[PDB]
């Protein structure tokens, strides 16, 4: 009963932390109703607020303990750290606020909560830190108490209670006020009394050149200092800062202010000191996606009311081009590393035109470019546009490779969407021609590729880098002479190492090289070679990269006698898929091993084996273990109630992998009782169970299946519904 | 869940080897079709066997896939089965270490775990003693789990037919056969055989055996030839379909790795002879691999409905078709909608002034649960949920069962028919896939095999036609079934499935009008001769070629089964006597050639009489002639039956039940065939008289008895010899009197004389 409660609560917290639902004001209500939902019988106990906060404290600490103490059994390079940073952010940011506006400011309850923990967590944390590395080794408990001090929750005499008996902390040194302090140009810590005004004032005077070249922290801009010093922000103030961006960003879309839109996207993309992760950890990524995709979709109507007959048009067109081009880079970074799908948001919001959405089909075909150039895709049945489609290709090739200048007429007559596909087409044709031997002059091309770096033509580089590895992978296996190979690097180095960069293109060029750097580095090392890796490692070191082996980035001289793994999930012959899933069967059945409570290592494992084979190889294999060994935890093989709770562990886990939000549960109950519902959950178990339920019922009318077999299958189905309806999601 | 696409395999010789998952003592089963009482059919008794990795000297594992070597022009007897653990067990049938055996007895070649040679003849489980073997379930998908198995053909060429058209000028159907040169990868003659298997981890295997040795060799590689073993053991391929391409020694390993969520393409190259300058030094083939292309799948349709990849089946396309690029049929299902979309892609090189070009999209109204590609037929089968099957042709993706309705009749070639399915013979209400363990359309598409959970025996469903009351469609149907066998013989298929389907339609015809059904047989078998460019109205030179032809062993067998229900009818009797005369032909002339060579061996081997080899040679000379005596008794007993009917028919010429006597004499080659038998009989007796046995008088009994049985026959052979000779001359002058080609068919098959030639019947 207690074990059931703790398992259910740990999996519930893990799922809710993954699902970005911390910002939901229903967190405490669901956490309180967990106890009543788990026990079918009525449990009418008045749980006081201190009890709720204490339960949250030990639940979070034990969950983090298991999360960090299950990592040694993983592969040493099966690196997934998004959830680790997510735990850190939650425990250091939200729980202090949860106490702040949920607690009664009782110092005793905090002492009881942090004194009731086992020493196993402390021993494991210290052992792991020592193995990774006396040097200052602070734990997550110190950061928890420090945040409470800034909120006036506890006096400065409380931190000394939990400190080691030999080392104290000076009370005066610890910050005690929640006011923003920034180092000015003269070194005085200035008080930022107003947050929104500070952002807009700095944003207006912000320079796009100061993004990556300003390695030093002594920058005159206060806002840029905050990004590199993001780890020390006050607990309550960062919520205001995150909310400040949202209100400012939504207003910029309404007013069509192109200057501030492009600058904002540059800060968020690079993710200095884990800046972007905290943003999703406060606003829901769905709402952020909706406004962001509205701009990229509704921008079509904005080009029919502007006439290029003013000297500010070239300023505006560059401002328009960069505002649109940067907004694309924000989506790709979110989709690739942060695990968000563009298709899902269109289904949830009916106001988005799926069939007429250019963004949706662009991302899914990002690494692949069409061999033919089409001005419009929905009207391929017409030939009038195809006549001038070839005209555009020859017009741009002659002007950029022979004339050496870009006429203003070409830019005005073409849209950004055609440019996003025109640039990959031309570079592919030129690069392919060079490789075969059609093009033999390099020097004219080196200057030619310089024109792709202008602010007007910046959006054309997004698809250029993705195609490179597919181009390079064939090159790696194919036999290419060094004379051609050194030429390929010469043409490539022009895009990689420009001689000069404009004040609006230097940060953009680094940003695009950061999206698809990792697979490029692996292919390049398989072979003027060093500068490309030197440039690639330089742009990889500007900010941390998630789920990457740090040995790969700095493998210049380190030789640890262990082969590097470039992927999130890695498998060897010594530890094949059999051993891990046999250890999963030992955990799916007897809850052995230590790979559980790790949805990083399990969700990817499910996909690698597919939900069908994952469920098929465990459901029917359970009987063999059950028929011989028996139900663990009971010394008597009497009754099926003991085995009933064991089945609840397996079915409750599958529910969370299917249901992700609150209102979604109320609609899946109607799916079972019988269009838009199953669209979002193509790979869910619920679809697989329901599609077989209706199909075998059809055979029941025709009588090709025994009645006993049909009764067995529905037993699994009704159990899934029964827990779905009795538990609130 | 996906069905068992490779759980069962119909061997080209009729053996149905399928996986067994219910018996606790066996994992494989063998059976075949047999006739109950000449009319009905039943499957043979299941011959259960047990396969475990430790047959070389104990728990056995489940069977993953069964692949008969029926690909291309291979003999189709060497069965190699791969278990769930990844061990490839090769079983040879029809051969024993010491002698030759029938097709229902198995034998091992080698076992893989390292590979070693161990020849051992397997025995059935039921006959074997109770052994200590339990069904251990390998519920783990190992690195060595073979995804797709493919066989390698030899350098032999295969000749098949593509289609037939109705020649309205002659009001007859015409077919053209085109030779198919080998395409893809083929193993040289000096290698006994070769095979390829792709494992789920990406590791590849290449088993081969040298024709001059018994030891087996294995060469293994991995697809992802990276410098790190971290990614070597990561390629968990969901689908790995190997389609040979027209490129020399190349196989397109179309794989879909969910790790990178892209349909990656590969190319595999093999050099059979590394050192062509040293033919004597047989070097191991070298294996090479080269990455080519990778693409991402489309998320949505045109109208805004998302898609999920259900299956990735690429068709094995030869160079015959207009665009030889293989069709990558990525199936998608629109969720909560009965529609199912099948997007088609083709791989083509990138041209200057590779890539995947999208041709079109095809929408199907029902969800698909299984896809099986037909062999040597170019037919993709869509096993929908409701049991209906819609086979789309590879050429145009036009439905075969509805092609006639939508065919543009006007043109030079009309009524293009490729299979009996084009006529309209649609399968009935098949059992629902949830209850079905596995399905497989029969090779001729005439019926479907269904294995049921509660049925201990395989079922069978045939094709039915709703408009059986319309008499005008008999002309098309007979021609459609005529071409069904034409493809089967060229592919050396038994085509027992097609025989059952033809009889059921004939039976329904005979229930209403018995007269109509008889004409259906005559028209049906006539089209076979036209399709194969063999003419029973040709001059006598071609007639000798007909007797030695294999098809008469099968085309005559057709009426042996299609005419069984007709009691007291001579349609089957006429075919059997000619067929048995062929067996009678193999008796005398089969040994007349053998006996002739024994004459020369006597003279040249007369210089060593005391050697221990001549004594056995001498004994065998006079023993062989003894075994012919029982055959000669039936030979005399046969000619008396026809002579007896002569006396009976004279008194009552109006008896229709004794019309078989007319056809026997009417057959043109039979009169010559018996004359040839009488000729060699005279030659044998003359040779025996010229060269009698003198060393041992006791051995002369067999030679003397041969003379006695001929002289003591109740009817003199010389008088009977002139009987058939005179019939031939009279039946030739009648052809010049009036030209007719149906009389040749009538005297050979119908065993009757047309009413327009009633005067000819009185002469006999």
């Amino acid at each position: 009963d207690m074990k059931l409660l703790r398992y259910y609560k740990n999996i519930w917290l893990n799922n809710k932390i993954i699902n970005w639902e911390i910002s939901n004001p229903d967190f405490l209500s669901k956490y309180s109703a967990i106890t009543s939902s788990i026990f079918q019988e009525s449990f009418n106990s008045v749980q006081n607020l201190d009890q709720l906060l204490t339960d949250l404290i030990e639940t979070s600490f034990t969950c983090f303990a298991q999360f960090v103490s299950n990592k040694q059994y993983h592969q040493a390079n099966s690196n997934l750290t998004l959830l680790e940073r997510k735990w850190v952010i939650f425990i250091t940011k939200h729980l202090p606020l949860l106490i702040l506006e949920n607690s009664s400011r009782s110092p005793r309850v905090v002492t009881n909560a942090l004194d009731n923990i086992d020493e196993k967590v402390v021993k494991a944390i210290r052992i792991y830190f020592t193995e990774k590395d006396p040097s200052t080794s602070l734990d997550i408990r110190h950061d928890f108490i420090k945040g409470l001090i800034m909120l006036n929750l506890q006096p400065a005499s409380v931190i000394n209670n939990y400190l080691r008996e030999d080392q104290m902390i000076d009370t005066s040194i610890l910050p005690t006020r929640d006011d923003l302090f920034v180092r000015n140009l003269q070194g005085i810590q200035e008080v930022v009394h107003n947050t929104n005004s500070f952002i807009i004032s700095s944003l207006d005077t912000l320079e796009l050149e100061s993004i990556t070249e300003s390695i030093t922290h002594d920058s005159s801009n206060g806002l840029f200092q905050v990004l590199h010093n993001f780890e020390s922000v006050a607990p309550t103030k960062q919520r205001e800062i995150v909310k400040a961006f949202l209100s400012i960003f939504e207003d910029a879309i309404k007013e069509l202010n192109y200057n501030r839109i492009a600058k904002i996207c540059a800060l968020l993309f690079f993710n200095f000191s884990h800046s972007l992760t905290t943003i999703l950890s406060f606003s829901s990524p769905a709402a952020l996606m909706k406004t962001l995709i509205k701009f990229v979709d509704l921008s079509r109507n904005g080009r029919n009311g502007s006439n290029g007959n003013d000297e500010s048009s070239e300023y505006e067109t560059i401002n328009i081009s960069l505002s649109f081009s940067w907004a694309i880079l924000l989506i790709i970074n979110l989709t690739q590393t942060y695990g968000i799908s563009v298709v899902d948001v269109a289904l949830k919001y009916p106001e988005l035109s799926i069939k007429n959405s250019f963004i949706i089909n662009f991302i899914s075909n990002l690494p692949n470019v069409s061999d033919k150039y089409y001005l419009e895709e929905s009207n391929v049945n017409d030939s009038d546009m195809l006549t001038k489609s070839h005209n555009t290709v020859q017009s741009w090739l002659c002007d950029l490779f022979v004339n050496g200048s870009i006429t203003d007429q070409l830019i005005q007559n073409i849209e950004t969407r055609q440019l996003a596909n025109l640039i990959p087409f031309i570079v592919k044709q030129v690069l392919l021609s060079v490789e075969i031997g059609v093009l033999t002059d390099i020097s004219s091309l080196i200057g030619g590729f310089e024109y792709f770096l202008q602010p007007l033509l910046l959006v054309g580089l997004i698809k250029t880098f993705y195609w490179l590895e597919q181009f390079l992978s064939c090159v790696k296996n194919d036999t290419i002479s060094e004379d051609i190979l050194q030429g390929i690097f010469n043409l490539l180095n022009t895009l990689f190492n420009p001689v000069t960069l404009n004040e609006d293109s230097k940060a953009f060029h680094t940003a695009v090289l950061r999206l698809n750097a990792i697979p490029l580095l692996k292919v390049l090392r398989k072979f003027n070679l060093e500068p490309l890796i030197a440039k690639l490692v330089a742009v990889l070191n500007v900010s941390p990269v998630y789920d990457v082996d740090p040995r790969i980035i700095n493998s210049e001289n380190d030789y640890s006698r262990k082969q590097l793994g470039y992927g999130k999930f890695l498998i060897l012959n010594e530890n094949p898929i059999n051993k891990i899933m046999t250890n999963q069967i030992n955990s799916f059945w007897s809850l052995h091993s230590s790979t559980y409570y790790n949805l990083d290592y399990l969700f990817e494992l499910i996909e690698l084996v597919t939900p069908k084979s994952f469920l098929f190889d465990v459901l029917k294999t359970l009987e063999y273990k059950l028929a011989t060994y028996g139900v663990p935890g009971s010394e008597n093989k009497r009754g099926s109630l003991d085995s009933e709770h064991v089945f609840d562990y397996f079915f409750y886990f599958l529910v969370l992998y299917d249901v992700k939000t609150a209102e979604e549960a109320s609609q899946l109950i109607e799916y079972m009782e019988n269009n838009k519902i199953s669209i979002l959950k193509r790979h869910s178990f619920a679809v697989l169970l329901h599609e077989r339920k209706l199909l075998n019922d059809l055979a029941l009318e025709n009588g090709e299946i025994t009645k006993t077999e049909n009764e067995k299958f529905i037993s699994y189905h009704d159990k899934y519904l029964c827990m779905l309806k009795t538990c609130v999601f | 869940m996906m069905l068992g696409e490779h759980l069962m395999s119909w061997s080209k010789t009729g053996i149905i080897a399928y996986s067994d998952s219910q018996s606790s003592n066996a994992n494989i089963c063998l059976t075949f079709l047999e006739s109950i009482n000449g009319i009905n059919w039943r499957f043979h008794t299941p011959q259960k066997y047990v396969l475990h990795p430790q047959l070389h000297e104990q728990f056995f594992y489940n069977i993953s896939s069964i692949h008969w070597n029926n690909w291309f022009s291979l003999p189709g007897d060497m069965l190699a089965v791969c278990d769930e653990l990844g061990n490839m067990t090769m079983l040879i049938t029809g051969q024993r270490p010491d002698r030759a055996t029938t097709y229902e007895k198995l034998t091992m070649v080698f076992q893989d775990n390292k590979i070693y040679n161990h020849v051992m003849p397997l025995k059935p489980v039921d006959k074997l003693k109770p052994m200590n073997i339990e069904r251990k379930q390998t519920r783990k998908e190992y690195n060595t789990s073979i995804l797709e198995f493919r066989w390698l053909t030899s350098s032999k060429s295969v000749i098949v037919s593509q289609f037939c058209a109705f020649d309205s000028s002659s009001n007859t159907y015409r077919s053209r056969a085109q030779q198919v040169p080998p395409y893809g990868v083929y193993h040289p003659p000096f290698i006994k055989y070769a095979c390829l298997a792709i494992r789920k981890n990406g590791q590849i295997d290449f088993w081969y055996q040298f024709s001059n040795s018994k030891d087996h060799k294995k060469i293994t590689l991995q697809l992802l030839d990276t410098s790190n073993q971290r990614f070597k053991d990561l390629q968990w391929l969901e689908f790995a379909r190997i389609t040979p391409m027209n490129d020399d020694q190349c196989m397109l390993i179309t794989t879909y790795s969910k790790l990178s969520k892209n349909i990656s393409f590969y190319k595999l190259h093999v050099n059979w002879n590394l050192n062509a300058t040293k033919p004597n030094v047989l070097n191991d083939p070298s294996l090479k691999i080269q990455f080519i292309l990778s693409t991402t799948l489309d998320p949505t349709d045109d109208e805004g409905h998302v898609l999920k990849l259900e299956n990735l089946h690429v068709v094995s396309k030869s160079s015959i078709e207009k665009d030889p690029s293989p069709e990558i049929l990525v199936l998608y299902n629109v969720c909560d909608t009965s529609k199912s979309l099948v997007k088609r892609y083709r791989l083509a090189p990138t041209q200057l002034s590779y890539n995947l070009r999208r041709h079109s999209d095809i929408v199907l109204d029902k969800k698909v649960t299984l896809i099986t590609s037909e062999m040597f037929d170019a037919f993709v089968s869509f096993y929908f949920e409701d049991g209906t099957i819609e086979s789309y042709n590879q050429n145009d993706w036009k439905l075969e069962t509805e092609r006639l309705i939508s065919q543009s009749q006007l043109g030079k070639f009309k009524n293009i028919i490729a299979s009996p399915l084009s006529a309209g013979f649609n399968y009935g209400k098949l059992p629902l896939p949830p209850s079905v363990e596995w399905m497989k359309v029969s090779p001729s598409m005439c019926g479907v095999i269904v294995k049921q959970y509660n049925k201990k025996w395989p079922q069978f469903y045939a094709a039915v036609q709703k408009n059986y009351a319309d008499p005008e469609k008999d002309s098309i149907n007979a021609t459609a079934l005529a071409f069904g066998y034409v493809k089967s013989l060229h592919k050396q298929i038994s085509a027992e499935d097609l025989t059952i389907a033809a009889k059921t339609h004939i039976l329904r015809i005979s229930f209403l009008d018995r007269k109509r059904a008889k004409e259906f047989i005559t028209t049906l078998l006539k089209s076979l001769y036209s399709f194969f460019n063999i003419s029973p109205d040709a001059p006598k030179e071609i007639m000798d070629k007909i007797i030695t032809s294999r098809p008469l062993q099968k085309i005559m067998l057709l009426q042996l089964e299609l005419g069984s229900c007709f009691s007291q009818e001579n349609i089957e009797e006429m075919a059997r006597v000619i067929l048995y005369l062929k067996n009678v032909l193999f008796a005398f002339n089969g040994v007349a050639r053998n006996f002739h060579f024994a004459i020369e061996q006597i003279s040249n081997n007369s210089n060593q009489q005391q050697n221990p080899k001549l004594f056995q040679t001498i004994f065998s000379k006079q023993d062989l002639i003894h075994s012919l005596i029982p055959v000669a008794k039936w030979f005399v007993k046969f000619i008396t039956y026809l002579t007896q009917e002569i006396l009976i028919l004279i008194n009552d010429p109006t008896n229709k039940e004794y019309t078989l006597v007319h056809g026997i004499f009417g057959a043109k080659m039979s009169r010559t065939l018996i004359l040839s038998i009488l000729n060699e009989i005279k030659k044998v007796t003359q040779i025996v008289a010229k060269f009698p046995e003198t060393s041992y008088p006791i051995l002369n009994e067999s030679s003397t008895f041969l003379k006695l049985v001929l002289s003591e026959s109740p009817v003199d052979f010389e008088k009977f010899e002139t009987f058939l000779v005179d019939v031939n001359n009279k039946f030739i002058a009648l052809c010049e009197q009036q030209p007719s080609q149906e009389r040749e068919f009538s005297l050979l098959v119908k065993a009757e004389i047309p009413p327009e030639y009633a005067k000819v019947g009185d002469f006999l």
